[PDB]
RNA sequence: GGGGCCUUAGCUCAGGGGAGAGCGCCUGCUUUGCACGCAGGAGGCAGCGGUUCGAUCCCGCUAGGCUCCACCA
RNA sequence: CUGGGGCGGUCGCCUCCUAAAAGGUAACGGAGGCGCCCAAAGGUUCCCUCAGAAUGGUUGGAAAUCAUUCGCAGAGUGUAAAGGCACAAGGGAGCUUGACUGCGAGACCUACAAGUCGAGCAGGGACGAAAGUCGGGCUUAGUGAUCCGGUGGUUCCGCAUGG
RNA sequence: UGGUGGCGAUAGCGAAGAGGUCACACCCGUUCCCAUACCGAACACGGAAGUUAAGCUCUUCAGCGCCGAUGGUAGUCGGGGGUUUCCCCCUGUGAGAGUAGGACGCCGCCAA
């Protein structure tokens, strides 16, 4: 469960996902990665549940190298409350997708395997993605 | 007039010699000497500073300046002012004349004199020195070089006679 | 204490003038000099 | 290891402290002073055209003498730069001690031009 | 000292340390005998009490005088001082208020006191008055006597009728004849003005019995404190 | 039904009407403003001046022109005819 | 303030407890009045005390609460005793 | 859940410039003496963050506790 | 006011974001500050340039003060933030009180009330040799109507006339 | 050469070299003006024994920094469409970044 350590602003807009990726398109880290063929935000417990999910499929494989952190909060005001008062309370953590993102990244395993755990890991994500490999 | 002649006559020929360098203004010499006397005392002792620096006085003819603080330490329990230490700035020949007096009688009056530390330079072509008596306070003097490395403030030095 | 203050000529004896001072710092009865529009002239002026 | 700044560059920014506050144009030009070891020079100026108008110095073969670095040849010359505005019929300028102090050879000049005719 | 277990007097040649706060009964000393010259001692008829009769220019240079009193009772020691001619207590380090509905009171003003001195003559009259069939008569020496410890009274007992001990210690300590040492009984380390008499323990003997004190407390000051943090560990530890 | 609130950050200062007040090449009076601003986002120029709210006025008549001083830093200035 | 206050911080009584026993016994008094704990003190006044026959009259100087051990007696004045 | 008060040694307390006053329980010592003591159990700012040279002392966020409120259909 | 009301919270001003590249723009939207301070922390003249790092060096210590090279700026700018400033608006020293009087072309903002800037003129001055700057402070907050009373000054009026 | 101004560092940083009889500097001493919170370092005052080392000028270079295209792409006014937390099509516009490359200076006035 990833965290930002410290913080500016504890309350931010939300946002909006329009457009592709700056950067992180491809693997350049590892050699077989993931991408997302979407745009969405992702939580600190998905990635851990990929994470820890990939690495049990591989139980000793190689590197594995995250490229994303989940730097944004989103908050969620208490239950069976009326509209407004201020901006509801901070919930947890988030990283934001644009398409064309590079997730997660593979090295030291051979590619069955790596496609494999990244399979696993992508029925632990919302979005729909594609198998990658370095150039 | 005793050091500035000698510097001349006996140095400067003999070690644009030893060196090979290429024009006399590339000679190092003294740019200056510089003395401090650091003490965070005055905090406790507001009267530590006169106490000292009429003994700087005593020592160099020229009156000294004291020195303040810049920034606040709790840590020493200090701010900004409360002024601490005193300096002299040198430059000259009553400089030289304090320089030959300490090599004649400062130096060898320490009860446990030797071979001066070889090694206190800061990697530039100047010296530094503390002393620790004289209350006997002591104080953190400095002597200033036209010198580019290092070697040819050694050797300077040591043809000053300055002891190692 | 930080306190409005009025200002006052002595040849003219107008008072011509405000302002403020700590008292702490600035105790006792201040004076300036300002143009007195009267005597026309750069005067003292006196605290009351 | 010392360094050591130069004085003329030192004296580039105490100069451009002064300008900044002034410029020479036509009917208040600026004069401007230079003050060598061995020599001073004296010019005037309309900094709007970047033209000088006249010039002196002890380097000018007339009025030849041996200090050429005292107040004497600062007024001499101060003098001499003040008859060739003379004769370019502009009798008010504006001074610009360059860095330096009006206090000596600056101020003698700065004088004796005062005194031929130069209204500052 | 009026440190309960450890108050005494004593002369010592280790000056421990002079503390950096000045108290207030220090100071209150300062105030009223400093520079002041010791005309007299005196025992307090014996009883383990002393007197110091103190003379000291005021602050307008007339010469004044002071009796400081030092009463050594054990838990309940104390250091007093007192006037001259009024007898009014002026200081005190253990002030006493009288919810103990005691005899005596310390506290300064008022009219000094001392303690009430026992039935017990001070100093054969022992065989008069005390029947010797009464047994243990090492606690009930001490119902007779002013100036006693079970200790002596123990090792005096066990000389065996015996006024004769008595009557020559007592004549011993008159003479000051005595030996000041230190007697450890093993440990327990005791010491008195004469000799052990009896038991086991080793001796060891001094020529001043200030040098006797000093040998004395300046460990049991600590040693003990150490004692009581062992065993305090040695209890968990078990 | 449930109670909250506690926003504590309801408020903002009035907005005071910066930037530019005349244009390029626009004709200009005496003692016109020109620019509001805090600081200096823009410099004064010929025949300009700055007062104690770093604000740029025309001392004369004429037409407004934005410059540069160099780099990374502008400039205002009136021509007259 | 209070006495049995009082009278703990002079120590004089060991135990508010105790000062408000002996206060309810009413074995003492104030200005020749009966009182109790709550009674009310200040400097300058004068204290009629018991102690089984013990009897004591004191003075009022001070008051406080912080009260450390020897400043404590600095609070009052020992006048007299009877029985 | 909301608001207010509080959260400093075992207990009770004071105190933006360096946390110190008193008291108690258990143990040990201790002794001639009318409960008159001593040492150790031990003496540590609820936590997090920030401003200051500095924070118990100012600010903010959160936890624990006490009190108040949590109403109309 | 109120995403029904009540209870809670807030009520004026300043700074930023939201704010959509002029300006302006709401919400019980997000973050923070003010109800002052300086008689020098102002004006003027002149002067110079910071924080931190590495070396050497008593007490000096990780960390004072010290010389030392590196060092557009990481510091400072009375205070919150934004904008801006190192040719200083930052830091020192000297002399002073323009933290003046009467005004004010013409502009900004604006429902109004009000608020803001302002060259330039006169009088008298301060600093400076001179040009020349100075009508408070680095700019933006630091405050409130009218009526009513009070104080001082006034070639105003003063119920027949003089007061 | 020196002085003095103008133009966005295409001017600078950095490395290597060359020159100084004139000139500019460095440099020699404080008796005076003046000064150094310490002092002739600096500022002032006077001087010219010697030094091109430094500064300053003239050459070189593309290591740093700087400038900077074309094309393409994102974005986007406008129009239209669609499975519309977004996406797509069309006329038009059009960056940044990354390149190509440029550049270790251009222009003036005075004095010898």
């Amino acid at each position: 469960m990833l965290l930002p350590k410290r913080v500016k602003y504890r309350r931010e807009h939300r946002g909006k996902m329009r457009g592709r990726a700056k950067g992180g398109t491809e693997v350049h880290f590892g050699e077989f990665g993931i991408q997302a063929l979407e745009a969405s935000w992702i939580t600190n417990r998905q990635i851990e549940a990929a994470r820890i999910a990939m690495t049990r499929y591989m139980k000793r494989g190689g590197k594995v190298w995250i490229k994303i952190f989940p730097s944004k909060p989103y908050t969620a005001k208490p239950l069976e409350v009326r509209m407004g008062s201020g901006k509801g309370a901070p919930e947890g953590w988030v990283a934001v997708v644009k398409p064309g993102k590079v997730l997660f990244e593979i090295s030291g395993v051979s590619e069955e395997v790596a496609r494999e755990a990244l399979r696993l890991a992508s029925h632990k994500l919302p979005i729909k993605t594609k198998f990658v490999k370095r150039e | 007039n005793r050091l500035k002649e000698k510097y001349n006559k006996e140095i400067a020929p003999a070690l644009m010699t030893k060196f090979n360098y290429d024009s006399v203004m590339q000679v190092p010499k003294i740019e200056k000497i510089v003395i401090n006397m650091g003490v965070g005392d005055a905090v406790q002792n507001a009267k530590a500073i006169d106490s000292a620096v009429e003994e700087l006085t005593f020592i160099a003819g020229q009156k000294p300046v004291v020195t303040r603080a810049k920034k606040s330490i709790a840590g020493f329990r200090l701010r900004e002012g409360m002024p601490i230490g005193a300096k002299v700035t040198l430059r000259g020949e009553r400089m030289y004349d304090f320089l030959d007096k300490l090599i004649s009688v400062s130096l060898p009056r320490v009860r446990d004199f030797r071979g001066v530390s070889k090694k206190s330079f800061d990697g530039r072509g100047n010296y530094t020195l503390g002393i620790k008596e004289q209350k006997v306070r002591g104080m953190d003097i400095v002597i200033v070089t036209t010198a580019n490395t290092d070697e040819e403030a050694r050797e300077l030095l040591t043809q000053v006679g300055m002891p190692f | 204490m930080r306190v409005n203050i009025t200002l006052a000529c002595t040849e003219c004896g107008e008072r011509n003038y405000i302002s403020k001072k700590n008292k702490r710092n600035n105790p006792d009865r201040v004076e300036f000099k300002k143009y007195c529009p009267r005597d026309k002239k750069s005067t003292l002026h006196r605290e009351t | 290891m010392i360094t050591k700044t130069s004085k003329n560059a030192a004296r580039l920014k105490r100069h451009a402290r002064v300008r900044a506050k002034l410029s020479g144009t036509a009917e208040r030009p600026r004069l401007n002073v230079f003050r060598s070891n061995k020599h001073i020079y004296a010019q005037i100026i309309d900094d709007v055209n970047g033209v000088t108008l006249a010039s002196a110095s002890t380097l000018d073969k007339d009025l030849n003498v041996e200090s050429t670095g005292d107040t004497s040849a600062a007024t001499k010359v101060g003098e001499l730069v003040a008859k060739r505005a003379a004769e370019k019929g502009i009798s008010d300028v504006v001074f610009d001690r360059g860095g330096y102090l009006y206090h000596g050879r600056v101020k003698a000049l700065a004088d004796a031009a005062r005194e031929a005719g130069l209204k500052f | 000292s009026a440190h309960p277990s450890y108050s005494r007097v004593h002369i010592t040649a280790q000056a421990y340390e002079n503390p950096s706060e000045p108290p207030m009964f220090c100071m209150l000393l300062r105030k009223h005998i400093e520079g002041g010259f010791i005309e007299k001692i005196e025992q307090a008829g014996l009883d383990r009490i002393m007197i110091f009769h103190i003379k000291s220019r005021n602050e307008i240079g007339d010469e004044t005088v002071r009796k400081l009193y030092v009463e050594i009772m054990g838990r309940h020691s104390n250091i007093i001082l007192t006037d001259a001619a009024e007898n009014v207590i002026i200081d005190g380090l253990k002030h006493l208020s009288p919810s103990m509905n005691s005899y005596r009171t310390v506290l300064p003003g008022q009219d000094y006191k001392l303690p009430p001195a026992q039935d017990k003559i001070s100093p054969d009259d022992i065989l008069r008055h005390l029947s010797f069939q009464e047994g243990r008569l090492d606690k009930q020496i001490v119902d007779h006597f002013s100036g006693v410890s079970p200790l002596f009274a123990k090792e005096a007992v066990h000389r065996a009728t015996l006024p004769k001990a008595l009557l020559a210690l007592f004549a011993e300590v008159k003479e000051h004849r005595f030996i000041p040492n230190i007697t450890t009984v093993n440990g327990k380390e005791y010491f008195y003005l004469l000799e052990l008499t009896h038991l086991k323990g080793e001796a060891r003997r001094f020529d001043s019995l200030s040098e006797l004190l000093d040998r004395f407390y300046f460990g049991k000051a600590e040693r003990d404190r150490v004692k009581q943090q062992a065993q305090d560990l040695e209890r968990f530890v078990v | 039904k449930k109670g909250v609130g506690s926003t504590k950050n309801g408020r903002d200062s009035e907005a005071k009407r910066l930037g530019a007040k005349r244009a390029d090449g626009q004709f200009v009076t005496g003692g016109s403003i020109l620019y509001r601003q805090r600081g200096t986002k823009i410099y004064p120029g010929e025949n300009v001046g700055r007062g104690g709210d770093d604000t740029l006025f025309a001392k004369i008549d004429g037409t407004v022109k934005f410059e540069r001083f160099g780099r990374d830093r502008k400039k205002v200035s009136v021509y007259p005819v | 303030m209070r006495l049995d206050k009082f009278l703990k911080v002079s120590r004089l009584i060991k135990r508010r407890t105790l000062a408000k026993e002996v206060a309810d016994q009413g074995r003492i008094s104030i200005n020749g009045n009966q009182a109790k704990a709550s009674s009310d003190v200040k400097p300058g006044d004068e204290l009629t005390v018991r102690f089984g026959q013990k009897l004591v009259t004191v003075q009022v100087n001070e008051l406080k609460d912080t009260t450390k051990k020897e400043e404590a007696a600095n609070m009052y004045t020992i006048l007299k005793e009877e029985k």
